[PDB]
């Protein structure tokens, strides 16, 4: 979505789009951290 | 012990299975009855229906009398095929199956007095002609008719073991119908005068009534709502020419789609059903609104 | 309209034949039957014949009355033999698929005018 | 020659396998595949026609003579011991009996028996329809002796194990025959341990029909949905009709996505592509709806409201939503296609 | 190899197929095993399901006991036509067959103590009553009922060999539409006027998968309804736009409904 | 044997539905109950306003007219039950019987033939295939009574009538 | 064929054998190489006839419904043509044991009935009859081959598929002749012609064997769809 929001650089003010990707990348990083922390929790599975 | 094998070996001595019991001096009387384990699907496309039955007949053959400590004698299928049994067949059958898994699903018991009891497990597809004038509001009486193929009325006569109503017993769980409801059975007997002679025909009639809720929710109600949209066209201001034209023509297209879908899932009938008349009137109403 | 005309005699000392001609619809796939009504308002099943040419008869008239159908003409005939004085009644011709019936008048949708029969000894 | 056959059949008990007390009966198997029939993905099965040949040794059938080989039709096939071979994953299999039984039996003087027959087998193949229509499968055909465990019958593949014909005369509509392989395993059952052998045929689906029929039309419908963004605002009937009728066209197109497949309860690649295109056209229509509604009517630098969340003015500029959607929608669709196609072809 | 030949010939010499093991004695106990190779089809219209299995029956026959050959005699399946075997049959069966390629998929194995193991590869269509009022959110129950046609409990008795582990291969079954939540084995004696007849019952509970209907039925309808709500935000005077949107949403819902009617 | 059959079988429940009846004079009656699918070359160019002509041919496999002759016992009354037939979609207009010797070059072989002339019933098609097409064609003429300037209305009407005709044609191709 | 063991003498010249006796005599194990589930009719009795001439010449006639494989390459559908084969020969006997030949000249030894064409889709142009040898791991086998040449009928697809597609394309191009200000009207042309082409494409593809490669009709429909999209 941020790579898509690179398109907004034509019209919108540069600062607000930079902040939009900033918040979007921060949220993406938070999701990636949550995934990496939750993934070892599932190692108890009978297949694993 | 030796008594069983001796009686089994000595029963068929001089027995001619080409001749019916009491040939030329009496009429072979067959007491028959049926236990319907499941009233199979009814295919209105093919005008047929499947039925699984424990079909058991009984008669008397004095040629097979015997004496011993035992009053009942079980015959294996090889020997059961070596003696005369009725040539019962289903008049309106299309393709019936005698079950053979794991061994022939039939049994033959003999009493010391010569009474034979012959039980079979069968799956019979039978013709059910249908009057679809009042479809989907219609009801039918699908028949199941059987009798001797070769022996006329003066040689073999079939009868019901018990009262005819109680001689065809349907299992409580044995109603495998999606479209219909099995209201009940009517058991009867009659005579057919064929080109070869008179024959006794034992008949059952299973009474079926089609369920209507599916056609109400799928066809009647959406068609009525489409028509109601067609009259709702009238309440828009007359100056909305493109709006009302689009409304009418797209309502006609919707009605056409509904008609196609309604008929696509139905048997290929020539004359018109009640569903067809309702759909045609709905066409007329949307067309007249436009 | 669908109509079921009846033809046949009304007086006999005997043997008789009562025919029924159906007009307005083809009853090839329907069951065609005969009913009797003596004075007292009680209708009695006599005979019926099916698309499969299978003949059903009532106990009172088994072996006496014979039912036949001409599918080409779309008609049903009843040959009456061994008449008795007690057989005097009005005979009705009926047609319709036998639902819950084949021996009940409620299962037949089509009926005719009827024909009177009297026997004198 | 009739004397030889009569002598061989004398005192011969076909109920007993050769070497019943001595050692396992070794059988050498060969297959010639006339045609791998159509792959019926609905019932998870595929048809295959084979010439199946089995070679073994029977000491009881040794004969000393100058003939050195007896070539025979099916007449004696029932008169001698035959292996109990059956196909484990065969839903339905049939032999051939026109004009006569399609069977052959050759017996050499040293006791070697070759028994060949033609078979048509509807073999089960559990297809993993993920990545459809980029999916590839390796459908097996397994067989083993029904009654005799590994200690009594052992199968062996020959050098020319499985042979195939032209492979252009085969009945494969959807797939292309990629390759073949054979395997031997020992399978434990309640009866015992059995020498199972499998032949794996590798199949890969063709995408030409799916490319022409659903991928390109769905893409074009998405582009036509984008065309609404260039239509002038206040052309309300035109834009509304365009959006909703493109939605209807995607609804029509999505019907044929699953016509070939069984009712699996997971999203295939085709389903995902169609779903994403449906969301794209839906988003275009919702975008126009929103635009029309809003137009008709401590030490880093500063603080946690100006170094982040833009609470100084921001909405105001909604009139330019078409300008954004003109480039946002093609960018999102192109990025989706880049991740979509790279994922299903190269990474996995 | 010869000694086996005389031994087998002696066993089959004088054997009476008509007489069960211990004809005058107690009932012969017949254990049963099933190995489910596959559950092929589940027809809601016909209300049945197809099932391929290896069906094995174990019993004891003193007539077939032999000595001096310490190994189990796996005989050619044709000998099954000469030996007595139970008259088992599947009560809720509609159409079944024992496979016949390359030879009849049948097994006879004798044991030195007289134990007979009799195996058949059977594909059977079995009737399964279905209650589809909650379809596609329905949990069906489909059973196979095994019974003796002629013999009562005095003559024959059934049991599941291995107990709850008698039936295997159920966990390896994959069905595209269903998931086998669990299976159960029951052994009982149905009592009639003639006598108590033994019966075994295999049962499966099938949970219909919902994801197919989520993607094919529910999400399209929800999205089309959400689009139909878009008219409320369009201006009242835009009659052509609002009418076109509403009537085309109605047409789209009709199209979805009719297509689902045809495919399902 | 039936020359034009494709798949035939004698019914076999509860037993093989055969009948052998010997008469004192020596006459033998041999009865079978047979369900047979028989080929019928249909000319469907006038479909659904078409009459079909379906025959069953009966021949001897390996006997000539000098060894066996066929005839229809009872003449025109040899075949019965046709009057009692009502097909769902056809109506049997007439049935005919003919007995003839095919003069094949080696020798003459007997033959019987039972023909039926089916006439298709059209109420289905009239009510369902012709009526909506006629109504849609009539609705397409509404555009002529609308003003020229009303472009949206006339265009929507015309193109949606075209779409409706397309839908009718495609789905009727699928069903028929 | 000829069987010296069955020679007989008598007043007769040809003696026909019943099925029980015919099953006790060697007959060729002919089978169809590209055959499938095929039927040997036995209604009312087995449709077979074995006759022996006094000099041991056996004539064996059967009535069969052969279902045979015709590999089709439908790239040029519906303008495609095919040569469906029918190959047969001995199963168990190699070229050194049994050799097949045609009773007459090869062209005249496979005779098609004048009114036997039960084809609706195709037209039977003719037949080519030949013979050859097929190699195998078991040995060389004689194979008698026929090839029936079939041409598909094009008129149905023209009236049903090609013509409505062409007319839809013409309707799409008709939009160019209207004034540019009729924005809803021209939008309605464009999108409804797209929808009509979608419906036609789905219908045309529905009644076609499920091949995963693109046929000629698929290319025609794709180009028409592109033309309509381009008009919009
Ligand atoms: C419940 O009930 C069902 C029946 O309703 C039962 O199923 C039945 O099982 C039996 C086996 O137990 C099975 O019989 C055998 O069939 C073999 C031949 O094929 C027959 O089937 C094929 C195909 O059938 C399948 O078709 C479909 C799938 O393709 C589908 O319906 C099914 O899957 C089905 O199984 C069919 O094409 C055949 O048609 C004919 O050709 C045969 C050629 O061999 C011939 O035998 C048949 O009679 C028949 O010919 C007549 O009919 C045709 C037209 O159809 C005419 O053109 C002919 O002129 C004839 O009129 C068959 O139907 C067959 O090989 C087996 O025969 C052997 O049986 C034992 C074997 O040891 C011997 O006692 C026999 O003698 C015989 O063996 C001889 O022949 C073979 C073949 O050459 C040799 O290899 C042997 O060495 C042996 O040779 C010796 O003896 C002969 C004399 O006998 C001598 O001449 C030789 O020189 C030599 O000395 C056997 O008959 C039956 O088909 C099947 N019925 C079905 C399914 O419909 C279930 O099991 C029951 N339930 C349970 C669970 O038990
Ligand atoms: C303005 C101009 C005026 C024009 C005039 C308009 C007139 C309005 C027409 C009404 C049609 C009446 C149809 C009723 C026909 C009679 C049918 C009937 O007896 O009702 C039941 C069927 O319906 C059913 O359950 C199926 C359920 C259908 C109802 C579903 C709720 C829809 C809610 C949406 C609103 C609906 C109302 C709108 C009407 C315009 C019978 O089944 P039952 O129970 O015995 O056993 C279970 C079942 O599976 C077997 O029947
Ligand atoms: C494989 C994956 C493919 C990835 C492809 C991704 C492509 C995604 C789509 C469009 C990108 C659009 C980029 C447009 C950037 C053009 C920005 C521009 O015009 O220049 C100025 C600088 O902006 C800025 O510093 C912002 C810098 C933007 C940088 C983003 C573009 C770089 C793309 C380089 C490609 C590398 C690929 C290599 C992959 C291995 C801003 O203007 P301006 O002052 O007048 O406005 C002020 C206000 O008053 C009115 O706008
Ligand atoms: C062409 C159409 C256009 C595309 C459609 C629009 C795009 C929609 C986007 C994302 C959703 C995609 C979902 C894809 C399907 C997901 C299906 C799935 O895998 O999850 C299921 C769980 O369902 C579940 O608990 C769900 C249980 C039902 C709960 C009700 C859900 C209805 C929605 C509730 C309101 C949401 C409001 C938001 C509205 C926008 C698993 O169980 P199921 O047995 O199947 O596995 C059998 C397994 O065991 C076989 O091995
Ligand atoms: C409104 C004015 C009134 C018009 C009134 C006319 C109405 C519409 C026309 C005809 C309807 C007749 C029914 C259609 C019948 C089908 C036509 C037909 O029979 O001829 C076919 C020719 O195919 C063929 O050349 C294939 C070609 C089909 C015709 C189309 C090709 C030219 C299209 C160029 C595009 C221009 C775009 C316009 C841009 C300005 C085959 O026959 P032939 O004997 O060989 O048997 C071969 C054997 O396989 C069975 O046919
Ligand atoms: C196609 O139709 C044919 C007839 O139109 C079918 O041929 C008939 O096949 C059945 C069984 O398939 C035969 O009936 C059986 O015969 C066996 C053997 O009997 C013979 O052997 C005994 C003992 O050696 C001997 O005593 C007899 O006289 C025979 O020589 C027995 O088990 C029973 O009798 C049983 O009825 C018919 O006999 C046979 N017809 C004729 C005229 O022989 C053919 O099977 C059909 N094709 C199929 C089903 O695929
Ligand atoms: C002939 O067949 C019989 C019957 O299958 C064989 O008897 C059985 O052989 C199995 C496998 O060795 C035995 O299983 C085992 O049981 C022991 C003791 O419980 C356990 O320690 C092992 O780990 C294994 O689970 C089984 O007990 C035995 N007896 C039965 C089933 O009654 C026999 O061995 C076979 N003989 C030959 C020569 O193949
Ligand atoms: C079938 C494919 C056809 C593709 C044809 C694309 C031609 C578009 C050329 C754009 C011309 C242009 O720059 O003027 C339009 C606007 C300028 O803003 P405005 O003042 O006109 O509202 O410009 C913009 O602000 C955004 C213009 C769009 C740029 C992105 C085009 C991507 C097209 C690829 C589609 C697959
Ligand atoms: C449930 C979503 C339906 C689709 C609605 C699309 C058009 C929505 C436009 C914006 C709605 C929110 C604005 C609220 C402002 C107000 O109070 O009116
Ligand atoms: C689809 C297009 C969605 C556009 C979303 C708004 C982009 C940023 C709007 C201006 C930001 C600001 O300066 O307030
Ligand atoms: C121009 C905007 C759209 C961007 C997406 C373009 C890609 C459309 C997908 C076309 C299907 C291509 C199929 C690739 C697989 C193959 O042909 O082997
Ligand atoms: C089949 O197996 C044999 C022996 O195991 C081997 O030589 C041959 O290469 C195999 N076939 C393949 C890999 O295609
Ligand atoms: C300008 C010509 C466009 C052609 C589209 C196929």
């Amino acid at each position: 979505g941020c790579i898509t929001c690179f398109s907004l650089f034509f019209f919108c003010n540069t600062a607000t789009v930079y902040k939009i990707c900033a918040w979007m990348q921060l949220l993406a990083a938070l999701c990636l951290v949550l995934g990496c922390m939750i993934f070892p929790d599932g190692w108890d599975a009978e297949t694993i | 012990t030796t008594v069983f094998t001796r009686i089994l070996d000595r029963l068929l001595d001089g027995y001619d299975n080409r001749l019916r019991p009491g040939l030329g001096e009496r009429v072979t009387e067959v007491k028959t009855d049926i236990f319907v384990t499941s009233f199979g699907p009814v295919s209105d496309h093919d005008m047929e229906y499947t039925i699984d039955v424990f079909f058991r007949q009984s008669w008397k053959d004095e040629r097979l009398k015997f004496k011993g400590p035992m009053t009942v004698l079980r015959l294996n299928n090889l020997m059961a095929s070596k003696i005369w049994t009725p040539d019962t067949f289903f008049h309106n059958g299309k393709k019936s199956v005698a079950h053979n898994m794991t061994m022939p699903n039939k049994l033959l018991r003999i009493t010391e007095d010569g009474t034979l009891l012959y039980t079979m497990r069968l799956t019979v597809r039978a013709e059910c002609p249908m009057h679809l004038e009042d479809f989907p509001m219609d009801a039918h009486a699908c028949p199941l008719k059987f009798g001797s193929y070769a022996y006329t009325r003066a040689e073999v006569v079939y009868e019901w073991t018990r009262e005819p109503a109680r001689s065809v017993v349907v299992a409580e769980d044995g109603s495998r119908l999606n479209q219909y409801d099995l209201l009940g059975q009517t058991v009867d007997s009659g005579i057919v005068q064929s080109s070869t002679g008179e024959y006794v025909v034992m008949t059952t009639h299973f009474h079926l009534k089609r369920k209507i809720g599916y056609f109400v929710i799928q066809t009647y109600l959406p068609c009525i709502m489409t028509v109601i949209l067609s009259q709702v066209s009238f309440w828009l201001n007359r100056e909305s020419v493109p709006a009302r034209t689009v409304f009418g023509v797209t309502t006609v297209l919707t009605m056409t789609t509904l008609s196609i879908s309604a008929r696509n899932s139905l048997p290929k009938v020539a004359y018109a059903t009640a569903m067809d008349w309702f759909i045609a009137v709905c066409y007329a109403f949307v067309f007249s609104a436009l | 309209q669908v109509q079921l005309q009846e033809s046949g005699g009304g007086l006999v000392q005997g043997s008789l034949r009562v025919s029924c001609a159906a007009s307005g619809r083809t009853f090839t796939t329907y069951i065609m039957a005969w009913f009797r009504q003596a004075p007292g308002k009680e209708r009695e099943f006599l005979a019926a014949m099916d698309q499969g040419r299978i003949q059903y008869y009532g106990d009172s008239v088994r072996g006496r009355f014979t039912i036949s159908r001409d599918y080409a003409k779309n008609s049903v005939d009843l040959q009456l033999d061994g008449l008795r004085p007690e057989d005097t009644a009005v005979y009705y011709c009926a047609a319709g698929a036998g639902f819950w019936g084949l021996r009940t008048a409620s299962s037949y949708h089509y009926w005719g005018q009827g024909t009177q029969v009297t026997v004198s000894s | 020659v009739t004397v030889i056959l009569n002598n061989l059949l004398e005192g011969y008990d076909n109920k007993l396998r050769p070497d019943i007390g001595v050692k396992p009966t070794l059988i050498h198997t060969d297959m010639y595949v006339n045609s791998i029939g159509p792959v019926n993905a609905i019932n998870m099965e595929y048809t295959i026609d084979i010439f199946f040949a089995q070679t073994w040794y029977d000491r009881r059938l040794k004969f000393n003579s100058t003939i050195k080989v007896l070539r025979l039709n099916s007449n004696m096939v029932g008169k001698i011991w035959i292996p109990d071979t059956f196909f484990r994953n065969s839903k339905k299999a049939d032999a051939h009996w026109i004009t006569t039984p399609n069977r052959m039996l050759r017996i050499w003087n040293d006791g070697r028996v070759l028994y060949t027959l033609r078979l048509t087998i509807d073999a089960e193949c559990q297809l993993q329809l993920h990545n459809f229509p980029m999916d590839e499968h390796s459908c097996p055909l397994e067989f083993s002796s029904y009654g005799y465990p590994r200690e009594e019958i052992v199968y062996q593949w020959k050098r020319s194990s499985v042979e195939v014909g032209d492979t252009r005369s085969w009945r494969l509509y959807q797939f292309s025959f990629v390759g073949l392989r054979n395997t031997t395993e020992v399978v434990k059952t309640t009866s015992g341990d059995y020498v199972v052998m499998s032949v794996y045929f590798d199949l890969s689906r063709r995408m030409g029909y799916f490319t022409i029929q659903t991928y390109i039309p769905c893409t074009l419908i998405v582009v036509l949905s984008w065309v609404s963004f260039w239509i002038n605002k206040d052309a309300v009937p035109a834009r509304t009709s365009l959006g909703i009728t493109t939605v209807l066209t995607m609804t029509t197109l999505s019907t044929i996505a699953r016509k070939s497949l069984p009712k699996v309860s997971y999203v295939t690649a085709m389903d995902l592509f169609v779903s994403v295109c449906f969301i794209f056209v839906f988003s275009a229509l919702v975008e126009y709806g929103t635009l029309h509604y809003f137009v008709s009517n401590c030490l880093d630098g500063k603080d946690c409201a100006s170094f982040f969340c833009c609470f100084e003015d921001c909405h105001i500029r909604i009139a330019k939503m078409d300008s954004y959607a003109r480039i946002f929608f093609p960018t999102a669709f192109c990025l989706f296609n880049l991740v979509y196609w790279v994922s299903y072809l190269y990474l996995g | 190899m010869s000694f086996v030949k005389e031994t087998v010939d002696k066993l089959l010499k004088g054997y009476d197929i008509r007489l069960r093991p211990d004809f005058g004695g107690p009932p012969v106990c017949v254990g049963m095993n099933i190995d489910i190779a596959s559950i092929d089809m589940v027809s809601e219209v016909n209300m049945d399901y197809t099932l391929t299995m290896y069906f094995q029956q174990y019993w004891r026959d003193k007539r077939l006991a032999y000595s001096g050959i310490p190994l189990n005699l796996t005989l050619d399946n044709r000998v099954a036509d000469q030996l007595w075997v139970p008259d088992t049959y599947f009560l809720n069966d509609k159409k079944s067959f024992v496979h016949g390629v390359t030879v009849k998929n049948r097994m006879i194995r004798l044991h030195p103590d007289g134990t007979v193991l009799y195996g058949l590869r059977i594909t059977t269509t079995a009737a399964c009553m279905m209650d589809l009022r909650r379809y596609p959110l329905d949990e069906q129950n489909c059973t196979l009922e095994i019974e003796s046609y002629g013999y009562t409990t005095d003559d024959i008795e059934f049991y599941w060999r291995g107990g709850d582990k008698a039936v295997t291969g159920v966990e390896r079954i994959e069905l595209p539409q269903f998931s086998i939540v669990e299976h159960r084995l029951v052994s009982r004696n149905v009592v009639f006027a003639t006598g108590a007849y033994p019966r075994l019952s295999l049962s499966f509970r099938l949970k219909r998968n919902i994801g197919y209907f989520i993607l094919q039925t529910y999400m399209p309808s929800i999205l089309i309804t959400i689009l139909s709500w878009v008219s409320f935000w369009i201006n009242y005077d835009a009659s052509a736009a609002r009418v076109a949107l509403g009537i085309t949403t109605v047409l789209t819902m009709t199209t979805i409904n009719t297509h689902l009617r045809e495919t399902l």
